[PDB]
């Protein structure tokens, strides 16, 4: 696979985040760092498939609301960042306030 | 020109009046006194005040009273007060907590605290800053706990053990001169303070002194070796001698003695009292009276801290593990049930908040979570203001005094009973930079950065390859503080005065920085900040209730905490 | 034909403990308000105070019990148990420092005993 | 009283006559004798025996006859016998074998072996305890290896390679003054015990011999280097002067010679023969005749252990990488396929069964497995055990017989044959203590505790941050032995007495324990434990079957093994 | 995310149990590793969706039964550890023999 | 549990697999890292149902075709190996040209 350092810790994101998904399919208010797992794979799988950042930085502000958090969760997130590789490399999607 | 205060503390972290939440619990904490001058404050960045001319000094070398790190902004949380203020460092000591930068230009600036060349910078500003935590009552079992002590922000280890070995297991005791010198050399390779406690068992006192002048700190009476009348008269004879502390786990099974024989035997000597409560051992069911005595240190370890519904009935299997137990010998169950009580540990909830425990401790691998200390800490005094209401000598709508009580539980108050305060266990200057950064929303939960001696150990910290440090993952990281020989002079091992002195750490060639153990003999309850009260404590033999001045002290078990599901992924 | 990883198979028979030595039976009394539990190899005459018995018939032996398990004596509680000598070179040290030598010298460990108020010593 | 014979040995492990069952393998193991006193067992924990005063005492120190640690009740498994015992260890060292506790009280305690202020516990019973393994076939390459070995109870390392170069890949040789000394050097951070292999290889005396002086322990003669009669007798010469082992990987193309020209070259003198089946490499088809000669030490790797229905099919492309072979150069696959021989693999079961060939290892990622020695060692037995039935010398309906004959192949004859018994090995007083313990249902499979020199190096255990060692998720982990500078008290670095009169350890700045390869030219097969046969071997040169005693030696291949997926995850 | 060597160890239970799932559905017969798996797996599900201590012990017995594991499986096991974060914090769940 | 070394580091083959398989599902060309994993957990699994190695070193050249991914990636991969425990212990699989 060759897989370096980085390949090797971002699974773990794809894995919290299939987690915290199965957490919320079954009816559960998602905490915070179940919260920042699913919007952060959601940018990874973006990238993967080829969206802009800019397209990244707003889809960021939509994937989950404040009725799918506990109490205080989107307050205590101000923004997520992640880097992923797009079809021109490596690029950062910064998205703030991603649940108002 | 004004600045409007929520625009101010956003900028520069609060001030004067201003209160701060503690994580996600009902504990707010108030700024007592700001060491600034507003418009002179230090920050660091693109364009900002810590520059060369200006906010930075370019004229002295690095003797000429400048650090080598300024921590910018702090608000400070010790049992010397809550209080803004710049804390600066040199030498791997914190040897200044005023207001730092450049005397060319600035008003207000401690003389020797000048940021120069020399000087690193860390941005404090919406940060809460603390010592790190001393736990006193640590296992040596698994050498994964290092990092999960870290992450919670403690810095010093006191305890013993050979790894994952029965003896180690059950009683924190590294045995003999041996054992304590191989596990000595193994300290050269972790990534945290040290001490290590021999063995406080025997009827003669050259096998029990030997373990001191070999390089323990201190010596853990267990019942399990036998926590008889001679164990306990020869191990204090030797700690006298020696100024170290001894931790005694008594005889629960009241086999050679009840409460009142052991105490006879320590016969108004200093004592620290492990998980006084009782449920981590001791003379049942009235162990916790020891708290109210001059002469005993009493601390409590965690997972019975605070009361909850689920406390109980975790407990019984926890115990048969640690202590070597077999469900299928009824006195083996009997000894477990006898030391699990719902009575005696809604009334530890109770003596903590009313300063009669005066320290915390985890029981790390052996009936006690390393990570948790602090955590569980302010779990109790959140739990106690919600029940018990502001204590007393509350003002302001802050719950100040609370925190003052509850953070010296795990940091100056394990140091003064082991004796190592002159070095860790607070923020004050003349001390060891062992620093915890904490971002309110994470207080006492996850630590931001912890500073050992100076550099930073552990950091919350992201993607390695990514273009800044914030990116996912965002996780808990040893960072250069541990790497290669820097691990040497950001840990200290504490050691004995006689072991010191017969060169044990050049016999070993020992590379870390070298502390001694002393003034432990001549202190007491009284000593112990903001935590010193001696009351008669009467536990009922036959109903396990517990009075204080005719009072009985209970309190209901809590369905949830704070500081638990909101933040941790399992 | 069913493997239970790591079973045993046992021999046949029984294990007798402490084979060959005299064995005394006594009657002890916890005089307390606490539990006391009582171990297979300490020194039966070195016991918590509060436990009542003849004294001198704890001299030089314990409880002949299978090593590591205990007698329980809740307070107020009177039981039969069974004793066994101490074997190898028959000294005790330590404990409630009541013999510190020899278990024959039975006139000092009872002075002793006495002097601190073990109950039990006529 | 008496106790029944099922509920003593759940208290206090089995006792004579009991049996064992090894794993989920059809293989029993009967305790010979016992060396305790019934009634005064020593065990430790809560209320328990190992108290002061009782079975601990409280009056010597640490030099007098007091141990630095107590394994209780273990059932040892050993060439020396299978037996019940506690194991005392002082200085890292094995000092008795016996029965441990206070001789002020308990009958029968062995003079040397009491329990006192200065002894740690470990509980034994319940658990099979054995020697740690030896491993002389091991290719360094990737040191995530070490892990590997130490969760499958091995705890020696002899070989050769520099890291994944093509020449380490293929060879157990570390060529040269040069790439020894960085590799002693290297062993330094490897939590092992190791020895290094030169390369076997010249036509002049000078340039093998430094390499030996450089700090090698033996030489590795290989056909990848050229396996000609000159570096066979070059090799076998500085070996004689320096008292070191030569392996041998002989000439499977039969370029310069047959195997009777290999033997010719020898002439006599003693050699190692690695995977002496040949599939690992030598003359085709017939090298495995050399486990008939009295000077030959023949060992098997692991792949061909034992005879399974998928063994042929892995091997072609296993050994293409390895050697570095062309797919599209015809004779390169000629080569290959010379070596993979169902035939001498079906009879390698039988000898070993027979106590012709006497050693096991791994030949670690170069056509072996680092983790699967001990493993590959039981399920051959009892494969044989299935298919020829109990051994003749058997009785009482157990398995000793075999179980010794199998243990000494991974633990004392691979010992004797590198020149290194006197050190480990084998569970026996004054030696290492290199201990494994095991769960029955885990054995061979995944060890419980690796002890390396008295501490605790290697260990299945639990969550980090939980109150006790035992909660999810239970892994393989490095334990205190493995960290700071006790890694170099825990572990032996073996070099030869040429290296280490010079003086190379200070040379290099090596902290390790030194030990001294010795006796190792002045042996032969008569000195392998249980495995000691010497008998023509005849295998016919166009249908490789092999014969022993005029009898045909076959066996067939099996669908299924025991230790294999009940167990594993992958 | 703030992760702790806990939570990130904690992954990997949730990650085998997963794939033991997997090899339960299409129809073999569980191992040991993949049992334990299983069952630790719902006992730290469990917490997270605020069950008691008390019921954890007791559920962790019926959530695999002899036929759904190999031979010699069930007597392997003797109990079932794990801590997870319930509403009132980290506490301990113990299984006694989960598979009769 | 008493996970080994490789037990550990091969669950994030699984892990890689799962998402590889999901972005296939979702219309993606596999790249090079996604196929291999896909590939190898397949053979690993094969191994645990108890499939023989010489099935699985046919079988695997069936997994992807070429169509499957990107380009170049059929002649990126000249084989795949896993090793992994059959029915009759720890064997290892080569499957060369697996995607033509
Ligand atoms: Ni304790
Ligand atoms: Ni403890
Ligand atoms: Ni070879
Ligand atoms: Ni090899």
């Amino acid at each position: 696979m060759h897989l370096n350092p980085a390949e090797k810790e971002k699974l773990q994101i794809f894995l919290a985040s299939e987690l915290a998904l199965k957490r919320k399919a079954r009816g559960l208010k998602l905490n915070y760092p179940e919260a920042v797992a699913i919007i952060t794979s959601f940018i990874m799988e973006g990238a993967r498939d080829g969206k802009t950042v800019a397209m990244l930085m707003e889809e960021g502000k939509h994937v989950l609301t404040r009725d799918d958090v506990m109490e205080g969760v989107p307050e205590m997130i101000d923004d997520i960042q992640a880097e992923a590789t797009f079809p021109d490399g490596t690029k950062l999607v910064t998205v703030h306030n991603p649940i108002s | 020109m004004k600045i409007n205060r929520q625009q101010y503390a956003e900028s520069y972290g609060p001030t004067v009046g201003d209160q701060v939440r503690l994580a996600d619990t009902d504990l707010w904490i108030e700024v007592e006194k700001d060491y600034t001058t507003y418009g002179d404050e230090a920050n660091f960045g693109g364009g900002k005040v810590l520059r060369e001319g200006m906010g930075e000094n370019g004229t002295y070398t690095r003797t000429e009273n400048v650090l080598d790190l300024l921590l910018t902004n702090a608000l400070i949380l010790d049992y010397t007060g809550i209080y803004k203020a710049d804390i600066g460092v040199k030498d791997g000591y914190i040897v200044g907590i005023g207001k730092g930068g450049n005397p060319d230009i600035m008003d207000g600036v401690t003389p020797n605290m000048i940021v120069g060349t020399a000087t690193e910078v860390i941005a404090a500003e919406g940060k809460i800053v603390t010592a790190g935590g001393i736990d006193t009552h640590v296992h040596f079992i698994n050498p994964d706990q290092v990092d999960v002590a870290l992450a919670n922000g403690i810095t010093t280890l006191f305890g013993g053990g050979t790894g994952p070995a029965e003896g180690s297991k059950a009683t924190t005791v590294t045995p003999g001169p041996w054992n304590i010198e191989k596990m000595l050399k193994s300290t050269e390779g972790l990534p945290i303070n040290v001490g290590i406690l021999g063995k406080g068992h025997g009827s003669s006192i050259a096998p029990i002194m030997e373990q001191i002048d070999a390089g323990a700190a201190g010596l853990k009476i267990h019942e399990d070796w036998g926590a008889t009348p001679a164990s306990i008269d020869r191990s204090l004879t030797v700690a006298d001698e020696a100024d170290v502390q001894v931790a005694i786990h008594s005889d629960t099974l009241n086999e050679a003695g009840f409460l009142e024989d052991t105490l006879r035997a320590i016969n108004g000597r200093v004592i620290h009292s492990f998980h006084v409560e009782g449920a981590g051992g001791g003379h049942a069911p009235d162990i916790m009276a020891m708290a109210g005595h001059p002469n005993v240190l009493p601390s409590s370890t965690n997972p019975t801290r605070p009361f909850t519904v689920n406390t109980i009935d975790e407990h019984l299997d926890m115990l048969m593990v640690c202590h070597h137990l077999k469900q299928n010998i009824p006195e083996d169950v009997a000894f477990a049930d006898s030391r699990i009580r719902p009575e005696t540990i809604a009334a530890e909830d109770i003596l903590h908040d009313l300063g009669i425990i005066s320290m915390m401790s985890t029981d790390a691998l052996a009936m006690g979570r390393a990570g948790e200390m602090v955590l569980r800490t302010w779990q109790t005094a959140d739990k106690m203001k919600k029940q018990r209401g502001p204590l007393a000598e509350e003002k302001n709508g802050s719950d100040n005094f609370r925190a003052k009580r509850y953070v010296s539980k795990y940091t100056i108050n394990p140091a003064i009973a082991q004796g190592i305060a002159h070095e860790v266990g607070s923020i004050e200057e003349g001390k060891f930079a062992d620093l915890v950064l904490w971002e309110p929303k994470f207080f006492g939960v996850k630590a931001d950065r912890v500073i050992k001696g100076g550099i930073i150990a552990y950091a919350q910290i992201g993607d390695p390859s990514a273009s800044i440090p914030t990116p996912q993952p965002v996780m808990g990281r040893r960072m250069y503080g541990t790497v290669g020989d820097l691990i040497h002079d950001t840990n200290i091992t504490f050691m004995s005065k006689s072991s010191i002195q017969q060169g044990v750490p050049a016999k070993l060639g020992l590379k870390r920085r070298i502390g001694t153990v002393k003034n432990c003999r001549n202190i007491g309850k009284k000593d112990m900040k903001w935590n010193d009260v001696t009351t008669d404590i009467d536990i009922n033999p036959e109903t396990y209730e517990v009075k204080v001045d005719g009072e009985v002290l209970t309190c209901e078990p809590v369905k949830e905490l704070p500081m638990a599901q909101r933040y941790f992924l399992f | 034909n069913y493997i239970v990883p790591g079973e045993y198979r046992v021999a046949e028979g029984e294990i007798e403990i402490n084979a060959g030595r005299e064995k005394t039976t006594i009657r002890v009394s916890n005089t307390g308000d606490r539990p006391i539990q009582v171990g297979s190899h300490i020194h039966f005459v070195e016991v918590n105070k509060e436990l009542l018995f003849d004294r001198a018939e704890g001299i030089g032996r314990r409880l002949n019990i299978p090593s590591g398990t205990a007698a329980r004596f809740e307070p107020g509680e009177e039981m039969e148990v069974e004793l066994t000598e101490l074997g190898g070179n028959r000294e005790v040290f330590g404990i409630s420092d009541l013999t510190n030598g020899s278990v024959d010298n039975k006139e000092l460990i009872l002075q002793r005993a006495k002097e601190l108020g073990y109950k039990g010593v006529e």
